[PDB]
């Protein structure tokens, strides 16, 4: 195929242009840089696929969360969908019973 | 400083000449061979006591109407015996055992065209050639598997013609037409890895071909050193070479001039600029010069025909006492140089087919 | 000449420490030169080498060429017969490019730019031995004025001292970290909502926004709210603590962070009342203590507005055959010129209605679910609900520019199994992005050419065309160097932009011309953003060789893509 | 196809598809041609 989802040097670009920005604390910097990386992995588009994701996301590296010690952080991340309506009060209860 | 012309011969084929290469993988004793590519033809010669030059062995691309561009001598450790790849226009490497009489192995992948050739200083059978679409390729020719590939999509957005490898083979300089000072680690944890697993082949052992890697990101870049054409850049140890055809030549380290070459992070930006051997009659570009063994003196032509002598000892370009030799008799265009093993003998090429040996005068 | 002197020799100062520091690493390098060399000479002394040998004869090739190398210098031509390399075959020119399956947006004179402020540091020393000769002097060799009066100005330039630094000037580091401020709710969620792009749903998006964040008013009253006794210490458990807390529909020694009492701020302004939620949350507090601090919040803040709305209209009245009307008002003002394609911008109307000044309306072009235009715009898409398959004439979306929606073609399974490849629509594939697999070699017409693997019929979905988003106008320069090379890599997008793949692209580029061909080109609407595929004009069986029309002007074709490969039958 | 007419109908001017042979076979060749005809 040749062809996927996501080349390799394009996770490298974003990455780069992630630490560009300065008014971003490391803390926030890494949850997108997984978060993002988890997208164009997965490409999802729906709304649905978006919640689907968030309990994706928080199975794969609600470990590496803690590991990162960057769960406060993620909360707000995920608050932000519930504020672009892409997250409902029971999804935001699954992040916390997966990161515990 | 201590030098003459003592040597001239011409070929006949009044084809402007290319890249010239000295036998430096040698031992000590070995007749002195160096070689040459012209358009389509390839010679080799070993100098001689007196003046005199032996004509050795010389071949002709009888079937490829190219202009032959760079060529590096090559060694096999499985045999003992030396050969020279060489490329040109048409993006082709050819490897000939002058042993063999012949070239066996075949490259080619490049786009439009090869105009750099340089091996690894430790290992013999890695080579990089500097391409015509911008693209640093690497091959392991002892087991003829691809590795890792530089530049691409942040890569020069210019043809590169000029690069270099360090004295121990970690770093490698790049510079293209776009006047752009790109570097990559070659120390870089992934390589090595693929280096030993470039070792580590088998054609036959899966259908699944061997994965070259890519690399689009430089330890550093810049291009505020020339405002035209950059064609010679080399490794002064951890200091940097660079010569445009603005009739300057200056050297450079990353940064501050106390920030280690090898600290200095892809995001820097600084320059330390500390070489002012400017020379002149030399205002076009595909011009290369030679360097001593022991890289400690500096030797370059000129187009009118003259040469640019320097030292590299603590003679500093603070005054840059050049030493500026001159034969009468060649005035067309000094194409290359070439030192020997050592720094007693010079071979001087003119583009008209026509070369110019400058003995020591020690 | 004095001044001119000091204000060489203060300049002079750097320059000769610079000369004595230059000569110190020119020796520590050449150390280091000789070390290596010599290590290197080494292992060349280990490393045996074989002398050379001469050419001889060779009996069966009489013929071969013989070349004389003239001598310039006295000595004698020497003779050495030429031999024919081994032949390699070659193959199509080709440029550098990376991979790409989405799209993307987008000397050497002078030194160093600005007047050196070291040399107004300088010029300070010139301040410091300080009467009016001096000031003169002063203002003789540096472009400033630095006299006594203006001694104070610089004085004042130089008390700056520092500078802020690329950071937020605001104490405001992750929460996580333990030095996060008692940051209010709206400072926190500025990073994160001028960062992230929901119409690709990633932040700092690499194809589009910071007009408003989620102003929109929503629902708040959603909440089951069975308060109960189910948090030990709680608004419950509590009779004077829970009448308490429904009239405002003291927190025990555990007190709350600064970082503990900023998401505090946060989590009031999700639900307002869920204090146990708020405690599940925040683990540092039990429900206790969480009431309590949010009724000592709620005392000193202000009350949370916690509106809801529900609209006049409720079913019905909304005859799609009504927006029928709209778009053939539309079609007949200014869309029957069916040229002027506009990119699709996001509208926004906080107050306003979807009148003729909303910039999709402007625009020609439908209000997008991303618009500001309310649920009851008459300018957004109405859903596509195809039943057999999204796909044909009789689907609206197949006649619209849109790819069915998969929120809204729910008979085609659009929305389906999106992580299923095989559904039931057509025209839903650029988003699943089923493309088919090709092979590259080089074409029979010119260069490199692109070859599919599998037979496919007509109108069938093939690969899509990949780039980087670029103006028109600098498709014009680019274009323009690409034409003194004969390059055609530039598509016309829309009216407003072109796509390029020179550089970011996939493998379909390379795609040849022909007047007849088997594939041809279609533009189409996706999500708000305009893309270019291409579909099989004919049904095509396994190992074909893929065209398509440039579409160029008649002398542009013969300028570039003059090859046709055609002999006449008749 | 029942009005397939000759292999001809192919193209006007493609590149060349690159001949198999080489010239230093070819010299070998004539000379062995060459002293062939010798006896
Ligand atoms: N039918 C055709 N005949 C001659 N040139 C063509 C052509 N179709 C495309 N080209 C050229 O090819 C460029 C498109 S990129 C494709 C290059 C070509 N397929 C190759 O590999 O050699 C355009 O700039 C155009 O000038």
């Amino acid at each position: 195929s040749e062809d996927e989802k996501d080349p390799e040097w394009l996770r490298e670009k974003t990455i780069t242009q992630i630490e560009e920005f300065s008014d971003v604390n490391e803390g926030e910097k890494e949850v997108m840089k997984l978060w993002n990386l988890h997208v164009m992995k997965h490409g999802f588009i729906a709304d649905n696929q978006m919640n689907h994701a968030c309990m994706l996301f928080v199975e794969n590296y609600g470990q590496k969360i803690i590991k990162k010690n960057l769960c406060r952080n993620f909360m707000l991340h995920l608050v932000s969908m519930h504020d672009f309506n892409l997250i409902s009060i029971m999804s935001i209860d699954k992040a916390v019973t997966k990161l515990r | 400083y201590s030098f003459k012309c003592v040597n001239s011969l011409k070929e006949d084929h009044n084809q402007p000449l290319f890249g010239v290469q000295f036998n430096w993988h040698s031992k000590e004793g070995d007749p002195l061979v160096f070689a040459t590519v012209g358009s389509n033809r390839v010679t080799l010669y070993e100098c001689h006591s007196q003046g005199e030059i032996r004509l050795l062995q010389s071949y002709v691309d009888a079937d490829a109407d190219e202009n032959f561009y760079t060529c590096a001598w090559t060694y096999d450790s499985n045999t003992s015996h030396p050969l020279l790849a060489v490329a040109g226009s048409r993006g082709i490497i050819r490897i000939i055992n002058p042993i063999t009489m012949q070239c066996i192995k075949h490259y080619v992948g490049h786009g439009n065209a090869i105009n750099e050739l340089k091996f690894h200083p430790r290992d013999p059978n890695l080579l990089l050639s500097v391409s015509k679409d911008h693209a640093l390729r690497l091959w392991n020719i002892q087991t003829d598997t691809l590795v890792a590939i530089f530049g691409g999509v942040e890569g020069h957005r210019d043809e590169v013609l000029s690069a270099d490898y360090d004295l121990l083979g970690e770093k490698i300089m790049s510079c293209g037409m776009d006047h752009s000072l790109k570097l990559w680690r070659i120390n870089s944890k992934r390589m090595m890895n693929a280096i030993k697993e470039s070792y580590d082949y088998n054609p036959n052992k899966t259908n699944r071909p061997f994965i070259s890697q890519k690399i689009h990101f430089p330890d550093f870049s810049t291009r505020d050193i020339h405002r035209n054409y950059v064609d010679c850049v080399r490794w002064l140890g951890d200091l940097i070479l660079s010569k445009s055809c603005e009739n300057a030549i200056v050297c450079w380290k990353p940064g501050k001039m106390e920030d280690d070459i090898d600290k200095i992070k892809p995001s820097e930006s600084n320059v330390t600029i500390l070489g002012r051997f400017d020379y002149s009659q030399c205002d076009i570009w595909y011009m290369r010069f030679s360097m001593d063994f022991w890289q400690k003196m500096l030797a370059l032509g000129n187009q009118v025909g003259k040469l640019y002598v320097w030292d590299l000892e603590v003679e500093d370009p603070h005054k840059a006492k050049c030493t500026t030799l001159t034969h009468h008799k060649c005035g067309a265009a000094i194409r290359q140089t070439s030192f020997s093993r050592d720094s007693s003998i010079l071979i001087a090429v003119c583009d008209d087919a026509s070369i110019w040996r400058w003995d020591r005068l020690r | 000449k004095r001044v001119k002197s000091e204000y060489m020799r203060l300049r002079q100062l750097k320059r000769f420490r610079r000369a004595d520091e230059v000569k110190s690493m020119f020796s520590s390098n050449r150390q280091k030169i000789l070390e290596r060399t010599e290590i290197l000479n080494q292992e060349w002394k280990q490393r045996r080498i074989q002398p050379v040998h001469i050419l001889t004869s060779v009996s069966s090739l009489r013929g071969t060429r013989e070349c004389s190398v003239t001598s310039d210098l006295d000595f004698p031509t020497q003779v050495i017969p030429l031999k024919t390399l081994n032949a390699v075959a070659s193959v199509p020119i080709m440029y550098s490019w990376s991979p790409l399956q989405q799209n993307f947006m987008v000397h050497g004179d002078r030194e160093c730019g600005f007047i050196n402020d070291e040399i107004f540091v300088e010029l300070v020393n010139a301040l410091g031995q300080y009467s009016d000769k001096i000031f003169e002097a002063i203002s003789s060799m540096f472009p400033d004025k630095g006299t006594a009066e203006e001694l104070k100005e610089k004085y004042k330039e130089l008390t700056e001292q520092q500078l802020p630094g690329a950071l937020p000037p605001e104490c405001t580091p992750n929460i996580d970290g333990p030095n996060a401020k008692s940051v209010q709710r709206e400072q926190s969620l500025h990073s994160f909502h001028t960062l992230f792009c929901r119409r690709c749903f990633k932040y700092d998006c690499f194809l589009h926004f910071h007009a408003t964040p989620n102003t929109y008013k929503r629902k708040n009253t959603e909440t089951a709210l069975d308060n109960k006794p189910c948090g030990p210490q709680c608004y419950q458990h509590l009779e004077g603590a829970k009448e308490f807390a429904a009239a405002l529909t003291p927190p025990e020694n555990v007190e709350w962070s600064g970082a503990e009492a900023s998401m505090f701020r946060v989590l009031i302004g999700t639900y307002y009342d869920n204090f146990c939620a708020i405690a599940r949350l925040i683990g540092t507090k039990t429900c206790r203590q969480v009431y309590e601090f949010r009724v000592k919040e709620s005392s000193i803040i202000a009350p949370a507005p916690a509106e809801d709305v529900d609209t006049p209209p409720r079913k019905k009245k909304r005859k799609h055959r009504l927006w029928a009307a709209h778009c053939r008002k539309i079609q007949l003002k200014k869309d029957g010129s069916s040229n002027h394609v506009y990119n699709y911008q996001p509208c926004d109307h906080p107050r306003q209605p979807c009148d003729s000044s909303c910039p999709c309306v402007i625009a020609q072009n439908f209000c997008e679910k991303f618009c500001q235009c309310s649920s009851e715009c008459q300018n957004r898409f109405p859903g596509c609900r195809c039943k057999a398959q999204c796909n044909t004439k009789q689907c609206p979306c197949y006649l619209a520019v849109r790819e069915c929606d998969p929120d809204l073609c729910l008979t085609c399974g659009a929305a389906d199994h999106w992580d299923s490849k095989n559904v039931s629509c057509k025209n839903c594939s650029i988003q699943r992005g089923s493309k088919k697999h090709l092979l590259l070699a080089p074409s029979d017409v010119a260069g490199w050419g692109i070859f599919i693997k599998d037979p496919v019929q007509k109108n069938e979905f093939i690969s899509e065309y990949c780039g980087e988003i670029i103006s028109q106008d600098e498709a014009d320069r680019r274009g323009k160097v690409y034409d003194k090379y004969m390059c055609s890599f530039l598509f016309n997008l829309n009216n407003d932009f072109v796509v390029d793949a020179t550089r970011k692209g996939n493998k379909i580029r390379f795609a040849n011309h022909s007047v007849n061909p088997n594939c041809y080109a279609k533009v189409m609407m996706v999500n708000g953003d305009h893309r270019i595929g291409i579909f099989a004009k004919r049904a095509i069986q396994t190992g074909e060789e893929l065209f398509f029309d440039y579409r160029y002007s008649q002398a542009d074709a013969l300028k570039y893509v003059g090859i046709e490969r055609e002999m006449e039958i008749p | 196809n029942k009005r397939r007419k000759l292999k001809n109908k192919r193209r006007r001017s493609l590149p060349r598809p690159h001949d198999f042979f080489d010239a230093q076979t070819l010299d070998a060749i004539r000379h062995r041609a060459i002293c062939f005809n010798l006896s």
